[PDB]
């Protein structure tokens, strides 16, 4: 029996939305252009002085106007009616000097008669000074102020769906296998959803239990909660989800806890996210796993546990990021040890004036007792607005061999710092940092370089030494 | 900023060394997100 049984309801909330904000936001700006305009009428007025001086001496006392003098210019418009969309447009005067050469003289438009709210009629009166006198002025006080636009400020109508309950509910009657899943969803004014699935059989792994809640307010906030539950024998798990929006501050919780119920890998993780954002933005990750490997078979197991932590803090201050991660293990392989681990700081903190960074790191893994001692595997940099200094990698390696003769190995650096300033640029770099062995005697090696320049003042100091088997060779370059 | 006739430690060579000292720019405090106006218009974006 399948039931999909709907209520439809057509009707919906219509919520008034302002828009207002916006209208008088750009017309905020118009002011601004309106004393930009009479900043716009200064830069003229420091021509119009001028250009009076380039008149009268041209015009009032030489004889060079009124001959032939002609019509202003006047063009009229009647208005219009139109009732299909209901538009008055109001007589428009549109008027030019007839003296000079289409000189613009002053216009007045007023504003229009439309249906609605969609345009604005540009309505201003500019003010103009006229050829036809040798009188030229620009009024800078008179400025140019444009009706702000009225763009359905406040007719804004958003539809908001008005439902009934989405009933769906699957029952199915057998010998050996009985599911009963019900889905319903309010609809009237918010969201609220919830499911659930019934499921028996003679089978455990068949019969088990399926259940969640969803709900989402609309009237304050879009606030969310949805938790989950999973009742099986096999897999538990408890997702929880909750947002939160109270119309001033957001908050989101995530409560990730589910593990697993296979008898030969017990694994267990967990998951937690807060990014809570109040007054400063801030980042809460802390990632958790734990496993549990057990091969009986394959006389093998693997025990360990991975970890990280996530730190961010968007100060408005300054900017530190924290993060830091643990990749943890052990097992034992067909009677033989594994072991094996990761550490992770890498510390960055930024600021206008300095910048430093520095990132420590450990991989210190072996493969049954051999290959081992992986450490140091940090370095640093940082950047001042007075100086400048980096020391980069300079891990060392010293590794066993547990088969042959007991080999050992390993080839590395030493520190190499580099040091800037004005007057001062140092370049102190030791490097080759060897492991001598069996098999004749390994080369051992080294080399130092001291760089120290002051402008003129120059010390270069280069050091090299090398041994093979039964000899050596070393060797010194030094410029003062 | 000062201006001097100076002999170098590290250099034979008499210079003139002209130091601007140093200096601490003022940022004065500013607000984000709540009400932003560069001057121009009022612009509310808690409000948008």
């Amino acid at each position: 029996s399948v039931k999909a049984q709907y209520k439809k309801n057509k009707h919906r909330h219509s919520i008034t939305n302002p828009l207002a904000v916006l209208c008088e936001f750009i017309s905020q700006s118009i002011k601004s252009f309106d004393r930009h305009f009479e900043k716009n009428r200064n830069n003229a007025l420091d021509f119009v002085t001028k250009s009076y001086n380039e008149t009268k001496i041209k015009f009032d006392k030489y004889k060079a106007e009124k001959s032939h003098d002609e019509l202003p210019r006047t063009f009229q418009i009647p208005g219009y009616t139109v009732p299909v969309v209901n538009v008055e447009v109001s007589p428009f005067t549109i008027e030019m000097s007839a003296f000079g050469y289409v000189f613009p003289k002053a216009v007045s438009m007023p504003s229009f008669s439309i249906l609605g709210s969609d345009v604005r009629v540009p309505s201003y009166t500019l003010i103009l000074p006229s050829l036809e006198l040798p009188v030229l002025h620009v009024p800078r006080n008179l400025k140019l102020s444009l009706p702000d636009f009225k763009e359905l400020c406040t007719i804004s109508h958003i539809f908001i769906p008005a439902m009934g309950n989405i009933t769906y509910d699957f029952s199915f009657k057998s010998s050996v296998i009985t599911l009963n899943t019900n889905a319903e969803l309010f609809n009237q004014s918010d969201i609220v959803a919830h499911l659930l699935s019934s499921s028996s059989s003679v089978i455990d792994a068949l019969q088990y239990k399926l259940e969640g809640t969803t709900r989402l307010t609309r009237k304050r906030g879009l606030k969310l909660a949805t938790a989950l539950s999973l009742s099986n024998k096999f897999v538990e798990g408890s997702h929880n989800s909750t947002v939160s929006l109270t119309t001033k501050n957001m908050e989101v919780s995530v409560a990730t806890t589910t593990k697993a119920q296979i008898p030969i890998l017990r694994m267990n993780f967990k998951q937690e996210l807060n990014g809570n954002t109040k007054s400063k933005p801030t980042v809460s990750s802390s990632m958790e796993f734990k496993y549990d490997f057990n091969s009986s078979m394959l006389y093998s197991t693997a025990k360990g546990a991975v970890d990280h932590k996530l730190s961010l803090e968007s100060l408005t201050s300054y900017f530190s990021i924290e993060s830091s991660t643990k990749g943890d293990v052990k097992g034992s392989v067909l009677s033989r040890e594994y072991s094996g681990t990761i550490a992770s700081e890498a510390n960055t903190y930024l600021n206008s004036k300095s910048t430093r960074s520095s990132v420590k790191l450990q991989g210190t893994s072996k493969i049954d007792d051999i290959w081992n001692l992986e450490v140091k595997e940090n370095f640093a940099g940082e950047a001042t607005l007075q100086r400048i200094y980096s020391l980069w990698e300079h891990s060392t390696k010293n590794h066993l061999q547990l088969e042959g003769l007991f080999f050992t190995n390993g080839e590395h650096t030493s520190k190499a710092t580099l040091e800037l300033s004005p007057w001062q640029m140092s370049a102190l770099v030791q490097v080759h940092a060897s492991q001598p062995s069996s098999f004749h005697d390994f080369p051992d090696l080294g080399q130092e370089v001291a760089l120290n320049a002051n402008t003129k003042n120059q010390k270069i100091r280069w050091k090299n030494e090398v041994r093979i088997h039964s000899g050596s060779f070393q060797s010194q370059v030094e410029l003062s | 900023v000062l201006t001097k006739y100076s002999q170098p430690e590290d250099s034979l060579i008499p210079f003139f060394e002209i130091t601007v000292p140093e200096s601490q720019l003022t940022v004065s405090q500013f607000t984000l997100p709540k009400s932003v106006s560069d001057g121009i218009a009022a612009l509310d974006l808690n409000a948008v």
